[PDB]
């Protein structure tokens, strides 16, 4: 969880050069780093009306089953 | 003026959309 | 910040009376520090200490860290406040002081590259284990 | 922020503050995210002259109290005797034995109205403010620049943080430094 | 050093040897021993259980034989994985889960030889619709006896997974032991192959239960909707303006107005799809 964060805030704003590594966390099975990856395309999209971003983080928020 | 609202009208309309989406997913959740 | 110490003492002393025997005093020293922050007033740790001595093993690194908290942007000042309240002089026995301690420093002084960097690399290079490398 | 760009510190203070469920002195990180409500009127690199500028309210005033601590000093004190019966032919009968005793020997007693409520409509919208001046960010926009003074400003001022006084012709003057 | 809001670790396995062995011997409260590992301070796991024979005296300290430990033991580090003895079980059928008076004297054994040897608690019968009533408790010691027990920190995970219910904390909740938070660990290459392996039926999909059974029940339901429509003619052709929200009330039958509705004409519509379609597939496939 301090990792979660971390690799979270080592990218902030790139706005696009994120997206690999958004697809890699999030299709793993770990639920911690699934967790991580939600907090990356936060701080990769920071006030931008991303409409890919709207998409995507509201399709895992229906369809995932770990609440955290 | 025209070029900031035609803007815009894009992003509603795309903005919208998505939460149209969102509202297909849980009735279609809810029957479940 | 000190120019315009408009606090208000009393709804802190309305909320501490209705504090039972819970974990709420570390809820308490968030809640002051909060409301002190940048103000460099230290009135709850000088008015009462048995009540603040009364939780333990957490709470002790939440309240030195709450004393970083109130001195924010204390640049100078806040060294020698905490080479008088130590990482080894306090007590050599308890290691969430120092933990905390260090911690208080990266609160105070954030976004300022100097010494301080170098002070708390020199005290990483010689530490205990649990409770002192998470502050520092 | 100020000019349409994001804080860095106001972005990574909260979102680590919101990791306070799996850690509670994580809730330090916060104190990042305050960010100074004032203006500062610093002309030259050291002087910060006193100036006196005021407000555009549009009826009223605002701003600061945190004045209420009494502890609500409360009285029941009575419970109001609810015997209708002759009682009540019998104290209007004592009623009419005031109407001797009051207005035939000595009751001479007045008092004023309306005098507090002429302090209240002349007041201020116009409140001046030294350097360091505090100001609600919804007032960014009806504050009202030092025009009336000598040390009239230059910056277009619309927006709280830092800006420079136009220090104006000759006798330059007014220090503060606490 | 004291506790925190801990976390408990069990296997797929370790939950699946309870229960049978809970359903086996269901009325005289079995008894087993519980196989894994202390990973760090205060989250613990397990990979393994294995029973106990069945003593005369009951769940005690005198139910376990030494010498079925050791050389049960004996097998399972030359074979399978060694590791360290956890903690320990049993089934307590008459009730959900609380430490009962023999239950807490073993348990100051355990904690003399173990760090902390978490029991756990397992009615067998009571868990029957698809939950199951498990829970792991942890003793507590007597020198904070008249300060706040379970020293708990940091944390907001503390309250889920169970309030302390009212039929277990008022026996020794909570001033003598405390509870504790489990999860389960699952695992990918064991879920699917489970899901898949028990829920399965290949050539069921294309049967046709064929037509002497089907065009009977699509003979059937027609005339009771025939009746149903007739009592949908007979609220419709009312319509009085006697408050209409208020007549409706007062006109409750559990009955027509739209629920004893369309429900049977989706149920028509379903059974002659699948009917057809199945119908369709098989002439267009074979030959
Ligand atoms: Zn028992």
């Amino acid at each position: 969880r301090g990792l979660a964060v971390g690799i979270a805030l080592v990218m902030y704003g790139r706005m696009e050069e994120a997206d690999a590594l958004i697809e890699s966390l999030c299709r793993d099975k770990d639920p911690i780093l699934r967790r991580s990856g939600m907090y990356t395309v936060a701080m990769a999209y920071c006030g931008s009306g991303n409409n890919k971003a709207i998409r995507r983080l509201l399709h895992v928020a229906v369809s995932d089953v770990n609440d955290d | 003026d025209l070029y900031s609202r035609y803007k815009k009208l894009q992003q509603e309309l795309e903005f919208l959309e998505v939460q149209e989406e969102y509202i297909k997913d849980e009735q279609k959740n809810l029957k479940k | 910040l000190i120019r315009n110490n408009n606090t208000d003492l009393m709804i802190l002393k309305n909320t501490k009376d209705a504090v039972r025997n819970s974990v709420c005093h570390t809820a308490t020293v968030i809640a002051n520090s909060f409301m002190h922050c940048g103000t460099t007033s230290d009135q709850f740790l000088r008015d009462n200490l048995e009540w603040l001595a009364r939780a333990t093993n957490w709470a002790k690194f939440t309240a030195t860290a709450s004393l970083g908290v109130i001195h924010k942007g204390h640049e100078k000042e806040a060294l020698q406040l905490m080479a008088t309240y130590l990482p080894k002089d306090t007590s050599p026995g308890s290691a969430y002081q120092e933990g905390g301690g260090l911690y208080a420093l990266g609160l105070i002084h954030a976004n300022h590259g100097g010494d301080i960097i170098d002070y708390l690399l020199n005290q990483l290079k010689n530490a205990s284990n649990d409770i002192v490398r998470h502050g520092g | 922020s100020r000019t349409g760009h994001t804080h860095m510190p106001s972005v990574v203070g909260v979102l680590v503050f919101t990791q306070f469920w799996f850690w509670f002195p994580l809730s330090h990180f916060l104190s990042l995210a305050y960010t100074p409500t004032c203006v500062i009127g610093l002309n030259k690199d050291l002087k910060m002259p006193k100036v006196q500028y005021k407000s555009n309210c549009k009826p009223s005033t605002f701003a600061y109290p945190a004045p209420l601590e009494v502890p609500k000093e409360k009285e029941k004190e009575k419970v109001s005797t609810a015997v209708l019966s002759i009682t009540a032919k019998a104290k209007k009968k004592e009623k009419e034995k005031e109407k001797k005793e009051e207005e035939k020997m000595e009751v001479d007693e007045a008092e004023k109205k309306e005098e507090k409520e002429k302090k209240k409509e002349p007041e201020p919208n116009f409140q001046l403010l030294d350097n360091p001046a505090r100001v609600m960010p919804a007032q960014l926009k009806v504050l009202t620049m030092p025009e009336t003074c000598r040390y009239q400003p230059f910056k277009p001022l619309s927006i709280g943080g830092i800006i420079i006084l136009k220090d104006t012709s000759e006798d330059i003057e007014e220090l503060v430094e606490p | 050093a004291v506790d925190t809001a801990e976390q408990v670790y069990i296997s797929s396995l370790a939950l699946l040897k309870m229960l049978k062995h809970g359903r086996a011997g269901v009325p005289m409260e079995v008894m087993g021993l519980m196989l894994g590992e202390f990973v760090d301070d205060y989250t613990v796991r397990v990979i393994d259980v294995f029973a106990m024979p069945q003593s005369g005296t009951g769940v005690s300290v005198e139910a376990v034989d030494p010498v079925f430990q050791a050389k049960m033991l004996d097998m399972l580090k030359q074979t399978g994985r060694p590791e360290m003895v956890v903690g320990w079980y049993h089934s307590h059928p008459g009730f959900g889960c609380w430490l009962s008076g023999v239950d807490i004297n073993t348990q100051q054994s355990f904690e003399a030889l173990s760090e902390r040897a978490v029991a756990v608690v397992v009615d067998p019968i009571q868990s029957v619709k698809g939950k199951v009533v498990i829970d792991a408790f942890r003793l507590i010691n007597a020198n904070m006896m008249v300060l706040g027990h379970e020293p708990r920190q940091t944390t907001s995970n503390l309250g889920h997974l169970n309030k302390p219910s009212i039929q277990a904390l008022i026996h020794g909740l909570n001033r003598h032991y405390y509870s504790i938070t489990i999860n389960y660990r699952k695992n990918e290459l064991e879920q699917k192959m489970l899901l898949n392996l028990h829920k399965k039926s290949w050539m069921e999909g294309l049967t046709l239960q064929d037509y002497s059974e089907h065009c009977k029940h699509n003979e059937s339901v027609v005339k009771e909707m025939l009746e149903l429509a007739k009592n949908y003619n007979k609220a419709v052709e009312e319509e009085d303006k006697m408050t209409p929200e208020q007549l409706a009330i007062k006109n409750v039958g559990k009955q027509d107005p739209k629920r004893h509705l369309e429900e049977h004409v989706d149920v028509l519509m379903t059974s002659n799809i699948v009917q057809c379609l199945a119908a369709m597939l098989d002439t267009v496939v074979f030959k």
